[PDB]
């Protein structure tokens, strides 16, 4: 029918933390004369009204499935949002990776805390070690990944690990 | 913050004692990245850069991180006299070289008298008897308790970790299990300890019945 | 001062003399350390597989040295609830932690056999001294946390010092105790006793006393 609107994740991680902040955007129509985006949570209606949903403190009662739709742009498609709680979090863009593409892994912290001596592991064994905190760009798909990928760090002195995520 | 980390280890006593095994002091750099490696060891022995520092490759570690070990061949006397040895490492990851120093337990020694207890008469009821080697008040912790039989070693023994006595000396009890058949036939079993406070660094008593 | 990074929690069991012996109050302890300028508060929740917080009574925050108000709270146990094997958990929660951290200790598992208790007399050559060393060999038990004490009839000498349990070649532990007394008491003619307390021991007591 009419053009579908799309939900844009600001930032691009659909996995957040009980204190991290996410902002959602929606482009599809820009409601020519007068803007309005109508937002949908778990199949319902939020009173945001603007073109951007503002989630400062993420906290479970904020996860689910999301949708949007301006003055046209039909109705947006389903974008998921998870909100774990912990110290570490292996953020990713998506997790379905076959054939050969490029992955941009991130070992998130918590309450923008620093993370000393960071590591990324391949269902057990590590593959890339870093002294300070940075992401783990892997270009051109390994053709043998697809095992549990997680990360471990050091939040001051605490020995913190991350909850696993399976990629393929 | 964080970076590579250094661990300085002393020679194992059986090496420094008994002139036959060269004594080495190993310096271990760990958490050394793959990008930004190249670690430079600046060895010091009582104020002497001593350029016999033999280092090793970049070890391969599950966590991708690298691990470098370098052994410095030491002298049997220079360790015991009390010379202070010292590792200093730098790597572009370290904003200031990390140095750590060691030098053997610097404190007033003592001699270990080596008494040797025998099996209890009820234990001779069991299927194997337990021979005890008592080693009373000594200094410092380092020591080498070992059992031997007739000619050569016995490795059926477990030795208590050094305890601290009431005066400040270290006692330890080694124990070794044997066939009641083997103990009653009369084989003599000798307990040999090696401490830096025993002339020739080697006393050795014996047990039988 | 401080530097911070997320509090920590340590959980210790009850002391064996308090478990193997009745009318002793045995206890489980939750030591929480590294709270700071945020003035993170208490909140302690103890469980046995989900439970009530009556045996609790948290103490006062104490900082001592490094300006990180140590907090501790101690839970009382029945001598019988231990030993058979419960669990005991902490769940302490601080306003500077992501999710409440929790630890459990329970009892050590495993087949416990009874500790043998041999008694050893001064070494032949050790009598050339004003002080001899009585030796007590407790060999063959399993649950490490054991108690060893010496005594002369009805008096407790702190002469002895004992080895900590050391794993043997069959999963059982063995230790040694040393008691240094002036030879006179030895040759003179006294009777010295090495009491042993182990959950695998009849009435949790056995002493294999020795004399010349
Ligand atoms: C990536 O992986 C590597 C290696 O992989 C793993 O390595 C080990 C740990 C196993 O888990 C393997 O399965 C696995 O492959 C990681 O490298 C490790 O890093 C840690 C710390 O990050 C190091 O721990 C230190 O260990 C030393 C002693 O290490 C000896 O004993 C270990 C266990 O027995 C053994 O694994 C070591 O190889 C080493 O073994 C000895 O080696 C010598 C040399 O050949 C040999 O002669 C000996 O015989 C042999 N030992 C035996 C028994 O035979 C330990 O002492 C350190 O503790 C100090 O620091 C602690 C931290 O504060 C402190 O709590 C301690 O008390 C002690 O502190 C110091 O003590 C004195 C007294 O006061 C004084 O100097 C200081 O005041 C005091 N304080 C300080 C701060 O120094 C420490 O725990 C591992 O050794 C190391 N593994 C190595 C080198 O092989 C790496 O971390 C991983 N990284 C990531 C990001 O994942
Ligand atoms: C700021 O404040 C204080 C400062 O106090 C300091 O105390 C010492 C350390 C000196 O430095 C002083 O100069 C100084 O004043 C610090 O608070 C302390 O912090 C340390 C480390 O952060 C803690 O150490 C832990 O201790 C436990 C054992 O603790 C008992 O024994 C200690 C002596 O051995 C004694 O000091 C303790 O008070 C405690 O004593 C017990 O007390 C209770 C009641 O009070 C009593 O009922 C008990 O009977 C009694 N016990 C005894 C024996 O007397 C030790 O086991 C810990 O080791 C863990 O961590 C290691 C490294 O992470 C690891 O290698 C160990 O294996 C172990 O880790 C656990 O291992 C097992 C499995 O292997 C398992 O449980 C877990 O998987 C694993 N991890 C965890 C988390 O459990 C550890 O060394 C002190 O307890 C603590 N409190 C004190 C001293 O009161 C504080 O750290 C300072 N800040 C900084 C940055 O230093
Ligand atoms: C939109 O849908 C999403 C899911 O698609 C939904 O997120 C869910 O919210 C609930 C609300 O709390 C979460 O429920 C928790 O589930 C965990 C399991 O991981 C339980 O451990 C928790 O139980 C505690 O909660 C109670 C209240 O604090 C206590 O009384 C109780 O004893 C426990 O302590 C808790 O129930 C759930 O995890 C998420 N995520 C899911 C289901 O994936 C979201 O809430 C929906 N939108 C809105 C506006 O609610
Ligand atoms: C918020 O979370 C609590 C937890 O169960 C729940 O009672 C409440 O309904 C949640 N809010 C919404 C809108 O679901
Ligand atoms: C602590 O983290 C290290 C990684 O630096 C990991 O190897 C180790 O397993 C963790 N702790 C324990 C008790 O295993």
């Amino acid at each position: 029918d009419l053009p579908k609107a799309v939900v844009f994740l600001e930032p691009q991680w659909y996995r957040v933390l009980e204190k991290d902040s996410v902002t959602l955007k929606c482009q599809g129509a820009y409601s020519p004369e007068d803007q309005s985006t109508r937002w949908f949570h778990n199949e319902s209606l939020i009173s945001s009204q603007t073109s951007s949903y503002f989630i400062a403190a993420a906290r479970v009662n904020n996860s689910g499935e999301y949708r949007c739709q301006t003055s046209l742009s039909t109705l947006s498609d389903p974008v998921q949002l998870e909100v774990h709680i912990g110290w570490l979090l292996l953020q990713a863009p998506r997790w379905v990776f076959k054939e050969e593409e490029s992955i941009h892994l991130r070992c998130h912290s918590w309450k923008n805390t620093l993370l000393h001596k960071v590591t990324y592991l391949q269902n057990g064994k590590g593959r890339k070690y870093f002294h300070q905190n940075s992401d783990f760009y892997i270009p051109k798909a390994t053709l043998k990944d697809s095992g549990s990928y997680f990360c471990r760090g050091l939040v001051g002195s605490k020995n913190v690990s991350s909850e696993t995520v399976q990629i393929t | 913050l964080g970076g590579p980390s250094v661990f300085l280890f002393p020679p194992k006593p059986k090496d420094t004692l008994m002139i036959s095994r060269t004594p080495e002091v190993t310096c271990v750099v760990v958490d050394v990245s793959q990008e930004d490696p190249d670690v430079k060891f600046n060895w010091y022995v009582n104020g002497a850069e001593v350029h016999h520092a033999q280092t090793k490759p970049r070890e391969t570690q599950y966590n991708s991180t690298y691990r470098v070990v370098s052994v410095l061949t030491v002298t049997h006397q220079d360790w015991l006299n009390g010379k202070e040895y010292t590792c200093k490492v730098s790597n572009k990851a370290l904003p200031a070289p990390i140095q750590k120093t060691i030098s053997k337990d610097k404190g007033q020694p003592r001699e270990p008298q080596v008494y040797t207890l025998p099996p209890s008469r009820e234990e001779l009821t069991k299927n194997q008897v337990s021979l005890t080697c008592l080693v009373k008040g000594f200094y410092p912790s380092d020591i080498v308790v070992e059992w031997e039989s007739s000619g050569q070693p016995e490795n059926t023994y477990k030795t208590t970790p050094p305890v601290l006595d009431s005066d400040g000396s270290y006692f330890l009890y080694s124990k070794l299990t044997v066939d009641k058949s083997r103990w009653q036939q009369g084989n003599v079993f000798s307990c040999s300890v090696m401490h830096e406070a025993l002339h020739n660094h080697y006393t050795q008593k014996s047990l039988s019945v």
